[PDB]
């Protein structure tokens, strides 16, 4: 199960549903069937023996964030939106019966990121369906990271054809220019490595600006070099070839503009990446073998990569592959007592209005943050502590 | 196999703007595609970008009958929309009266009987808007009800662009009984995730409806909310509900500048709400002289819309209000002619207040 | 071996444990005495109060210790 | 002409508020401020809502004692990020 | 490779010139830098060394070449974002020695600190921010000094130079103080006067502009509870206007 769980999840799908046609033929609701049908699908589905000497617990209840995700993401020929909708709703129905709800929308959300961000998502119709069907489950505010993901790739699609509507006033731009603008407190990516800009794709940078800022005012641009791709020709090459390559590898090529061989040094202090960073994407670029050193018998597993090797591009490159492609990856208790307490005197209060009273009166240590206070409240409700009201309004109640 | 990897590419790069050459070789391309390849449709399109301009029409009534079936499997959902939007949004503005009008009717047809869901939902809203936008509301009713009647809730999304199409058509129809129905039917609807401009409509209409009922506070939400989503996608539109967000925090008994949030403080010095800028500072911190200069000079910036002008009769009486209750503060007996020169008006005026 | 327990008016209560006992058990002994439910009652020595995970091994008396019992609210 | 010439360029980035912020609109003191309350009697600290405003803590805590609502976007106000 | 070598001799010459022929060097020799022809390793990093060596030259020619320069970067400028960063800091130190206040700011405003990729510490931010607000002070204009004293109070929090704030709390008040809001900056002075960190000449100056806000300030609870505590403060009889505070404090 651990090294190919993707038919693990298959599995538990065929038997929920049979089960309950059984029963109602001649057992009539019979007591002993019932009750043995509760005790297998908790203790042996929930929770797997193996999770304990692998030192990885915490991967097995994510294993149904990634499914979806398959479900969704750019393949080979997928099921139509005629059979694959009635199992997403039963899906639905069994992930109330979890109770670590909010791990799940911690990887859906990473994971959404890199799907769309990358254009890598596939119907983008149906991912507002999926979405969608996740809002009524707990409410707006458990989908509030969600719905700006994909609220920003539709305005930024409209800002790219409004870009190149942009563009026929001015002078064209030598190359075909989109972006994502995404968004910033509702995504995870952060700009972390600096990068030099090259030459040749500074102008249009400075175009895409002020197309932003007479739009936008008073909006800033915080470029993420390490999540952008691009398309390089090669224009000197015996053959034609279109490579497919991000901002760092775009950088590293186009350095071999005025010359014809630089050292690892010269590269670093150029384009300003990190000693990891380039490290990384050396070597891949040398996986490809789109850049050779002196020395073919030398190897690069034994020797280190030190900054002085004298890299130059191989003129007579004629590798095998016409379809190459470098873009591939690489316990505090004092809340909960402190929530009782003020409940102790209020019979009755409002969620929000409870918030403040414990979340910021004791915030000159350890400040608690909305989400602790909010699972801290969560398991104390659970545990016939403050059995909120009904339904009117939010008020959260003590012993009613 | 090996040949399709190669031959792509080498009538890819090179452009080839050299006709009568590049036609037979990307011809073979489509016979010769055997397997469920995405290739076969980005070839197809260079014809349809380059060879469009060169007339030919009578070639492509024979092709277009093979043209959408590939839609539906030899790609996905959202690279065969994106390449319509290109070619289909330069050439509205270039006429060809004779080249629209028979394109959409069989173009239309065929579609249908593939495509129900969500495909032929959208292509069916965006004639929907080129109706709207061509001031003819005499067939788009009859789409608008085909659209309407799919449901008889887990539909608000398409609900959502109905009802923001029909509010739209009714603003250009001046009216506003129709206006009131479709904001409440809105309001059912909980599980949608629009478009920022479709939000910017329903919540629009309902803060225009909630100014001319008198709910000025719950105006103020919906203008503030269409408002930010108008700056998220949208410009010509979205310093017109900031205008209406101003007004209507005037009419709630003021309170709280406008102007403080971040959506707002950049559009505080911009030339088309500047005067409205001044009538909040002025309004906040009650002073009759400043408001009234305000008011006088920019003329033709403020007193100009309908949805301005009526509610100006409220204000310049609130803030008077407010000068009067502080002026009397420190007061036992004091002279109505002495408050009617504070207040700039007539001493009845001052005894009718 | 044979505490005493006594509240804060002087009501005095005699009840025997072993050297092993838990406070748990010392809080049940004074539950089946009186009544007081465990988590709404206190209990102190030498004016600290005990910790409810040590089995009196540090509060060796072997000639009945006394105990101070404080009623409080559920969780303060 | 050009020896070496770039085609294509997908571009990524992440807008976000040129001021962060530069007032709490209760007490028009910029965030930094002790909301006037505490200047008098010697704390005072930030809070944020669901809507990404800011203002005092003390601020909204006497806003929200009469009222349930952010005071700039007149929405349901509910604590975010302390 | 024969850039290197003949390059580097002629550049290194044309340098020590005697008059007005300087400029008709730098003038073609600039724009050839500026040129997309030559690369990111012998433009960026030359034009820090020439930048340093500019100081040297006269305050009064060197005010030319300044301006000259930014124009020519301004196509390019973040690929130079480093350069624009010295040579905007430079040139606010040649206006403000000429008692130029709205010159010097402005040209400080110019630089890129929230809209740029190069991202400035926060130490640099914030005294470049107390700066602009001084100059603007200088001119007078309090409007500008408050826009740009708020931006330094969300950096002041996470910094850790103590001096720096302390420069940060006596430009708030002086600020204050041009905003008419007297009783405010009056007690912000007072609570630097109080700081054994700053000099004893400074620190009786603090109080004398603490003493004459609170004297301006309008009369009320506020500010006779003010008077009181500068009134029992020992240090307030070396002040000019003691007798006048004695009279105040005692309602006369
Ligand atoms: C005698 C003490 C130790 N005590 N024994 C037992 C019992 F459980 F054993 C229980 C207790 C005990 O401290 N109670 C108590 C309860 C409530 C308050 C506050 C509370 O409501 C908050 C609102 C104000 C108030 C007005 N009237 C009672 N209060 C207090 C209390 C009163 C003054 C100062 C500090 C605390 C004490
Ligand atoms: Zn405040
Ligand atoms: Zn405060
Ligand atoms: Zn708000």
């Amino acid at each position: 199960a651990l090294n190919d769980p993707k038919m693990y999840v298959q599995t538990v799908l065929d038997v929920h549903k049979k089960y309950n046609a059984l029963v109602m033929s001649a057992f009539n609701n019979d007591a002993g069937f019932v009750a043995a049908l509760d005790k297998a699908c908790g203790r042996f589905i929930n929770n797997n023996a193996v999770t304990k000497m692998a030192q990885s617990s915490s991967k097995s209840p994510e294993l149904l964030a990634r499914y979806c995700d398959s479900l969704l993401k750019k393949s080979s020929k997928n099921p139509e939106e005629a059979e694959l909708e009635d199992t997403l709703n039963q899906v639905m129905v069994v992930f109330k019966y979890i109770e670590d709800k909010d791990v799940f929308q911690k990887f859906y959300a990473k994971m959404l990121a890199k799907r769309l961000v990358h254009q890598n998502s596939a119907s983008d119709d149906a991912e507002a369906s999926m979405i969608s069907k996740l809002k009524q489950a707990c409410g707006f505010e458990y989908t509030s990271k969600l719905q700006r993901m994909f609220q920003d790739i539709g305005v930024s699609k409209d800002l790219n054809e409004q870009f190149k509507k942009h563009l026929t006033n001015s002078e064209p731009l030598d190359l075909d220019f989109s972006i994502q603008v995404l968004s910033s407190g509702s995504w995870p990516f952060q700009q972390s490595c600096t990068f030099a800009l090259p030459s040749e794709l500074e102008r249009s940078y400075q175009r895409f600006t002020a197309f932003y800022a007479s739009r936008h005012s008073g909006r800033k641009l915080t470029w993420l070099y390490q999540l952008s791709k691009g398309e390089l020709v090669t224009n000197c090459f015996k053959n034609r070839y279109t490579l497919q390559a991000s901002t760092f590898q775009m950088a590293i090529l186009l350095q071999y503009n005025t010359e014809d061989a630089y050292t690892v040094q010269q590269l670093t202090d150029s384009t300003q990446i990190k000693m990891d960073i380039l490290a990384q994407v050396l070597q891949i670029l040398l996986k490809s073998k789109l850049l050779v050193l002196e020395d073919e018998n030398a190897n690069v597993d034994e020797v280190e990569l030190k900054p002085d090797t004298l890299i130059k591009l191989y003129l007579g490159y004629k590798n095998k592959k016409l379809r190459v492609n470098i873009n591939v990856p690489m316990r505090k208790l004092l809340i909960q007592a402190a929530i009782v307490r003020i409940m102790k005197m209020r019979k009755v209060l409002k969620h929000q209005q409870l918030l403040g009273e414990v979340l910021t009166q004791l915030s000159s240590r350890f400040k608690p943050r909305v989400p602790v206070i909010k699972k801290c409240i969560d398991i104390l409700i659970e545990k016939e502590y403050l059995e909120r009201v009904d339904g009117e309004k939010d008020t959260y109640s003590y012993l009613a | 196999n090996v040949d399709l990897e190669n031959q792509y590419y080498n009538s890819k790069a090179l452009k080839e703007d050299d006709p009568k050459a590049a036609l037979s070789s990307f011809q073979k391309v489509l016979e010769l595609e055997g397997e469920k390849g995405e290739w076969g449709f980005k070839a197809l399109k260079q014809m349809i970008k380059i060879n469009f301009k060169l007339t030919n029409f009578p070639e492509m009534m024979n092709r277009y009958k093979q043209l959408l079936t590939y839609i539906r499997s030899a790609v996905t959902r959202n690279y065969s929309e994106k390449s319509i939007n290109s070619i289909l949004d330069y050439i509205s503005t270039s006429k060809q009266m004779d080249l629209l009008q028979e394109f959409y009717e069989t173009t239309l047809e065929a579609l249908k009987d593939a495509k129900n869901d969500r495909l032929w939902f959208k292509t069916n809203t965006k004639l929907g808007k080129l109706y709207l936008e061509r001031e003819e509301y005499g067939k788009l009713q009859k789409i608008l009800r085909q659209l309407h009647q799919s449901c008889q809730l887990k539909k608000g999304t398409q609900l959502l662009e109905i009802y923001a199409l029909e509010i739209q058509m009714y603003t250009a129809q001046k009216n506003n009984k129709k206006l009131k129905a479709l904001y409440e039917q809105s309001l059912h609807i909980k599980s949608a995730i629009p478009h920022p401009l479709i939000m910017g409509v329903i919540r629009e209409c309902g803060g225009k409806m909630h100014l001319r009922e008198g709910e000025f506070e719950k105006a103020h939400t919906d203008f503030f909310e269409a408002f930010k989503n108008y700056d998220e996608s949208g410009s010509p539109r979205r310093t017109t509900c900031l205008k209406y967000l101003v007004l209507a925090n005037m009419l709630m008994k003021s309170g709280i500048n406008p102007f403080d949030s971040q959506e707002a403080k950049p559009y505080k010095n911009d030339p088309e709400i500047l005067a409205m800028t001044n009538l909040v500072s002025a309004y906040q911190n009650n002073d009759i002289t400043e408001f009234e200069k305000i008011l006088k000079t920019n003329h033709s910036n403020i007193m100009d819309d309908p949805f301005i002008r009526e509610h100006i009769e409220e204000l310049l009486r609130n803030i008077r209000t407010q000068v009067l209750i502080k002026l009397i503060k420190p007061y036992t007996r004091i002279h109505i002619p002495f408050i009617s020169k504070e207040l700039n008006i007539d001493v009845a005026d001052v005894e009718s207040l | 071996m044979l505490i005493k327990v006594k509240t804060l008016t002087g009501k005095e209560i005699e009840i025997d444990i072993e050297p092993t006992d838990k406070v748990e058990r010392i809080k049940e002994r004074v539950e089946e005495k009186e009544g007081i439910p465990p988590q709404q009652q206190r209990l102190i020595y030498s004016g600290k109060q005990m910790n409810d995970e040590k089995t009196a091994a540090d509060y060796k008396i072997l000639g009945g210790s006394v105990l101070h019992l404080v009623l409080a609210l559920r969780g303060g | 002409k050009k020896r070496f010439e770039v085609k294509k360029w997908n571009a990524v980035a992440l807008w976000a508020w040129d001021i962060v912020v530069d007032n709490c609109a209760i007490c028009r003191n910029h965030i930094m401020d002790l909301c006037i309350e505490c200047q008098a009697n010697q704390e005072c600290t930030v809070a944020w809502g669901v809507c990404n405003h800011a203002f005092h803590f003390h601020c909204i805590s006497r806003w929200l004692k009469t009222r349930q609502v952010c005071p700039l976007d007149n929405r349901e106000w509910e604590f975010q990020k302390y | 490779k024969d850039l290197a070598g003949k390059y580097r001799q002629i550049l290194e010459k044309a340098i020590q010139l005697s008059g007005a022929e300087q400029l008709e060097a730098l003038k073609a020799f600039v724009e050839a830098m500026v040129n997309e022809n030559v690369s990111l390793v012998i433009s960026r990093q030359l034009l820090t060394d020439f930048c340093t060596h500019l100081p040297n030259l006269p305050d009064s020619t060197a005010k030319e070449i300044y301006h000259f320069t930014l124009e020519k970067i301004q196509p390019r400028v973040i690929s130079f974002e480093e350069q624009v960063a010295s040579i905007r800091q430079h040139l606010a130190s040649i206006y403000e020695k000429e008692e130029d206040w709205r010159n010097a700011a402005q040209v400080l405003v110019g630089i890129p600190l929230e809209t740029g990729q190069k991202q400035y510490n926060v130490d640099y931010k914030l005294e470049t921010y107390l700066k602009i607000a001084r100059l603007y002070l200088e001119d007078d204009d309090p409007v500008q000094a408050e826009a740009y004293i708020n931006r330094a109070s969300l950096l002041q929090n996470e910094s850790t130079n103590e001096q720096l704030q302390i420069h940060y709390k006596v430009c708030y008040a002086r600020v204050l103080d041009y905003r008419r809001k007297f009783i405010e900056a009056a007690q912000r002075y007072n609570e630097l006067s109080y700081k054994t960190i700053v000099h004893e000449s400074e620190r009786l100056e603090a109080l004398k502009h603490a003493l004459h806000c609170t004297i301006l300030a309008s009369a009320g609870q506020q500010r006779s509870r003010m008077l009181a505590t500068l009134f029992k403060d020992e240090r307030c009889q070396q002040l000019a206007a003691y007798g006048i505070l004695e009279k105040m404090y005692l309602d006369r």
